[PDB]
DNA sequence: CAGTCCCTGTTCGGGCGCCT
DNA sequence: TGGAAGGCGCCCGAACAGGGACTG
């Protein structure tokens, strides 16, 4: 018995119709059970083919969890509620969160089940549960309350949230709190014990308002960049200087100061690649001033909240992965490398998955948005396995690229 | 007043749009007999109704003989109503495979009598169904009827039928957790570990349950009699098979002929190992008329011959034993053709299948292997809900070299080497470092957008040089060409410097097969070398030899 | 620079198979 | 006769999309 906030799709737009993908038997069982108990609690209810709309559903285990979580892929719905959760009820972003020495992420998503949902909307939360070997047709449902992983949910429940939070915001005046979808990001400059404790207090404090919390610890001040670096050699072959000029030439669309003329000079003849070329005065100097420019910031890169984030990843081999988040080409808001993630030296798809989650997470902390990924993988390869490795409650947008490495720009 | 059997499902038209007005077919009186016959019998039961002209909608009508029967089936073409009817979400997500079925001690297969007709239509919707029944002469008008139930031929019938049916069977299934009911349309497969007696009790019980909802279950039902005919298969207590496949005999083949043939063989490939459709499909490319006649190549003739030999001997599949592992083994068939068998106990197949798809202009065996493993994983996950353990004709180091080196994320799930040839390999490997003592070729080529004339050539550290004139070419082609030349004219170890991104990217992915003949020749040469190092420099940077050969090839 | 062309990849719609 | 549907699969080609280089 609460007042349902009305919701409309973006102007001139229709609800999501997206095929359910095949599910493993364990994910089908976990879902059949989750949905059964979610029904007898009135949170969802069966429906029929009359309703034209569908969203894909599946299950995951959070990192270290062992308990199954239901996960809906609302990306297509969220794209069509964009008006609502950007323009009307949306949330401001705490530029200090990223500065805090520790940040914990909590799943507050269960809270959303409390509030009911505008009834004219539920037609759009439609999702089908598949059967193994198509024994049965799809068991269709729809949501009677605020769904997890819908972008309208954390917005609509925002007033309730702010109210439940205000006591602890008053009790701990300087601890920063951010809400991004099903997660609450919470951070402090307190030492580890103090911090963990205060989290526990926020937990109880959440409990007497009627919520559970099935915690991820980040450290945004540990987060570093991955600058472009030129090699160091005592002797240079023709090949070495060719590779070097190629690299510097590409680097020049970023740092415009970069000069190739004195280094180009060295290459003047038609020479064998393995032949050693000693470095001239002015090339040693050009190489120096280049090394120095690559130390700087890029001029005039700043974050524009009106624009989408874009993330690129390159597979560097030997466990290493490099990435860059940017809005306009060559103006990079950040660059990074990951190494020895899970699946290093064994499974690429798992490592890419881990990388996509880490990158997304940093973007949420830093700008409060998810990037759109350009993934170095084939569509089928990713769509076959990504769910197996997915530990997170949101799902960023992606597209697939083929971009061979004619130059090694981002990693020596 | 009529009566109400089971809960109805709300319907609508495409908003602000209205119904089906189109004239009836010039139907032959022969059908009209068989038509008005059961037509009239409908109304008695509440299936149809007579309607005042107040209903301004008209839709065509016909019927086709139920296959393998003397009886007739009624079909109403709604295409114009379909176009204007609200969109549904189909609940039928696929087809069940026999190979997915577990072994059941006792098994029944029962069809519902007049299924779509046992399901209440929507009150408010019924009107739109208006159609008219023909006569022996054109004098008698014939009555106009509005369906009270689900017509055969609407676009909403199947989803509603399957949905309601599930809702009905729901309660029975909860009471009997140990019964398996595969529900496909109105076809029910019930199986259990019950004793044939207790089981038949249960079958009867079910028939009663379906009765409460208005669902008849005639003696059309398979009772004691393996094999059961189910979904185009014969089901036996320990084995299954496809119902026999007839392959057309035609002396002269049309396009439609080859289509039937191919699709028949694709149906067959779920069980008969080693079916190949490649060459028969080559015959269908870029052809106009389904009717048009085409001759069989000495290629497609061989294929069809050996495929016929495969079909000759009877084969059968087994069922699924959840306790044991799943195993998928793959064989390379040549020309991008792959076959596989999924089994549990060696030599006893659950099912078979093939991957023939050519994906990409340039590709290799390793990539196509990855592609098939994925096709098969997805298939498995649908049927058994789990991924098979894989047996692959690719050495463990081959795979390791490919995946670690490739710039793209790539993976295969748990798998082991099976030494069945022909083995999948990488046919050449690019050096990671320039080759000492090998001649260095700087290559370029250019071409004129208007002339389509161009040059491809090279210069080397040793003084060697060449330029070749080319006709009806493109910039891309000339860059590839320059590389081809450098390869032809060079020793067994060679350094090649190109400024072509396009060329370099094609070759760096180690293709063994190409749509392009020029790339095939490049491939052929790469395989012959002992060491190739390919390097890239940017154009127009005044680099080294790249500048010199850029000169040579504009001139 | 915008405006082409080349090329290569995806998506879609149409034919056959098979079930109901 | 010639004609309906929904679902899954294959194979094809024709359409659209989008990156990179060269040119007005
Ligand atoms: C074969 C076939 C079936 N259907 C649907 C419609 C039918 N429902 N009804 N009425 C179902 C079932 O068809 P079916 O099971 O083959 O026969 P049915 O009509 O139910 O009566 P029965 O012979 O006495 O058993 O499939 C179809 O729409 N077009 C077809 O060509
Ligand atoms: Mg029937």
């Amino acid at each position: 018995p609460i007042e349902t906030v009305p919701v409309k799709l973006k102007p001139g737009m229709d609800g999501p119709k997206v095929k359910q993908w095949p599910l493993t038997e364990e994910k089908i069982k976990a879902l059949v059970e989750i949905c059964t108990e979610m029904e007898k609690e009135g949170k969802i209810s069966k429906i029929g083919p009359e309703n034209p709309y569908n969203t894909p559903v599946f299950a995951i285990k959070k990192k270290d969890s062992t308990k199954w979580r239901k996960l809906v892929d609302f990306r297509e719905l969220n794209k069509r509620t964009q008006d609502f959760w950007e323009v009307q009820l949306g949330i401001p972003h705490p530029a200090g969160l990223k500065k805090k020495k520790s940040v914990t992420v909590l799943d507050v998503g269960d809270a959303y089940f409390s509030v009911p949902l505008d009834e004219d909307f539920r037609k759009y939360t439609a999702f089908t549960i598949p059967s193994i070997n198509n024994e049965t047709p799809g068991i269709r449902y729809q949501y009677n309350v605020l769904p997890q992983g819908w972008k309208g949910s954390p917005a609509i429940f925002q007033s309730s949230m702010t109210k439940i939070l205000e006591p602890f915001k008053k009790q701990n005046p300087d601890i920063v709190i951010y809400q991004y979808m099903d997660d609450l990001y919470v951070g402090s400059d307190l030492e580890i014990g103090q911090h963990r404790t205060k989290i526990e207090e926020l937990r109880q404090h959440l409990l007497r308002w009627g919520l559970t919390t099935p915690g991820y610890e980040l450290h945004p001040d540990k987060w570093t960049v991955q600058p472009i670096v030129l090699p160091e050699k005592d002797s240079w072959t023709v090949n070495d200087i060719q590779k070097l000029v190629g690299k510097l030439n590409w680097a020049s669309q970023i740092y415009p100061g970069i000069k190739v003329r004195q280094l180009s000079k060295l290459l003047r003849g038609t020479k064998a690649l393995t032949e050693v070329i000693p470095l001239t005065e002015e090339a040693e100097l050009e190489l120096a001033e280049n090394r120095e420019i690559l130390k700087e910031p890029v001029h005039g890169v700043y974050y524009d909240p009106s624009k989408d984030l874009i993330a690129e990843i390159q597979k560097q081999g030997q466990g290493q992965w490099t990435y860059q988040i940017y809005q306009e080409p060559f103006k990079n808001l950040k660059t990074g490398k990951y190494a020895r993630m899970r699946g290093a030296h064994t499974n690429d798809v798992k490592q890419l998955t881990e990388a996509v989650q880490k990158i997304t997470t940093e973007s949420i902390v830093i700008w409060g948005k998810t990037p759109k990924f350009k993934l170095p993988i084939q569509k089928e390869t990713w769509e076959t396995w990504w769910t197996e490795y997915w530990q997170a409650t949101w799902i960023p947008e992606w597209e697939f690229v083929n971009t061979p490495p004619l130059v090694k720009l981002w990693y020596q | 007043v009529p009566i109400s059997p089971i809960e109805t499902v709300p319907v609508k038209l495409k908003p602000g749009m209205d119904g089906p007005k189109v004239k009836q077919w010039p139907l032959t009186e022969e059908k009209i007999k068989a038509l008005v016959e059961i037509c009239t019998e409908m109304e008695k039961e509440g299936k149809i109704s007579k309607i005042g002209p107040e209903n301004p909608y008209n839709t065509p009508v016909f019927a086709i003989k139920k296959k393998d029967s003397t009886k007739w089936r009624k079909l109403v073409d709604f295409r114009e109503l379909n176009k204007r009817t609200q969109d549904f979400w189909e609940v039928q997500l696929g087809i069940p495979h026999p190979a997915g079925l577990k072994k059941k001690k006792s098994v029944t297969v029962l069809d519902v009598g007049d299924a779509y007709f046992s399901v209440p239509l929507d009150e408010d919707f019924r009107k739109y169904t208006a159609f008219t029944i023909p006569s022996i002469n054109n004098e008698t008008p014939g009555i106009r009827y509005q369906y009270n139930v689900l017509p055969q031929g609407w676009k909403g019938s199947p989803a509603i039928f399957q949905s309601s049916m599930t809702k009905i069977l729901e309660p029975f299934k909860k009471q009997n957790p140990d019964i398996v009911i595969y529900q496909y349309m109105d076809d029910l497969y019930v199986g259990s570990d019950l004793e044939i007696g207790q089981h038949r009790t249960k079958i009867e019980e079910l028939r009663q349950h379906l009765l409460r909802w208005g669902l008849t279950t005639p003696d059309k039902k398979h009772q004691k009699e393996p094999p059961f005919l189910w979904m185009g298969y014969e089901l036996h207590p320990d084995k299954w098979t496809v119902q026999p496949i007839v392959l057309p005999e035609k002396d002269s083949w049309t396009v439609n002929d080859i289509c039937k043939l191919v699709g028949k063989l694709n149906w067959a490939s779920q069980i008969y190992p080693g079916i190949k459709v490649r060459q028969l499909s080559k015959l269908l490319r870029g052809t106009k008329a389904l009717t048009e006649v085409i001759p069989l190549t000495e290629e497609a003739e061989l294929e069809l011959a050996e495929n016929r030999e495969i079909l000759k001997e009877p084969v059968h599949g087994v069922y699924y034993d959840p306790s044991k592992d799943l195993i998928a083994e793959i064989q390379k068939q040549g020309q991008g053709q792959w076959t596989y068998q999924i089994y549990q106990e060696p030599f006893k197949n659950l099912k078979t299948g093939k991957y023939a798809r050519m994906r990409g202009a340039h590709t290799n065996d390793v990539k196509q292997l990855t592609e098939a493993v994925q096709k098969i994983t997805t298939e498995s996950i649908v049927i058994w809900g789990k991924t098979p353990k894989f047996k692959l004709p690719i050495q463990k180091e081959t795979w390791e070299t490919w995946w670690t080196e490739y710039w793209q994320a790539t993976w295969i799930p748990e798998w082991e080497f099976v030494n069945t040839p022909p083995l999948v390999k990488l046919w050449y490997q690019l050096e990671k470092e320039p080759i000492v003592g090998a001649e260095t070729f700087y290559v370029d080529g250019a071409a004129n957008r208007e002339t389509k004339l161009g040059k491809a050539g090279y210069v080397t550290n040793k003084g060697r040089q060449k330029v070749v004139p080319l006709t009806n070419t493109t910039n891309q082609k000339t860059e590839l060409q320059a590389i081809y030349l450098a390869l032809q004219d060079s020793g067994l170890e060679v350094n090649i410097v190109t400024n072509s991104q396009y060329a370099l990217g094609i070759i760096q992915a180690q293709p063994d097969k190409s749509e392009s003949e020029l790339v095939n020749q490049i491939i052929e040469q790469l395989i012959k070398k002992e060491k190739v190092y390919l390097a890239w420099v940017p154009a127009h940077k005044g680099i080294g030899g790249n500048e010199q050969v850029d000169k040579l090839v504009s001139a």
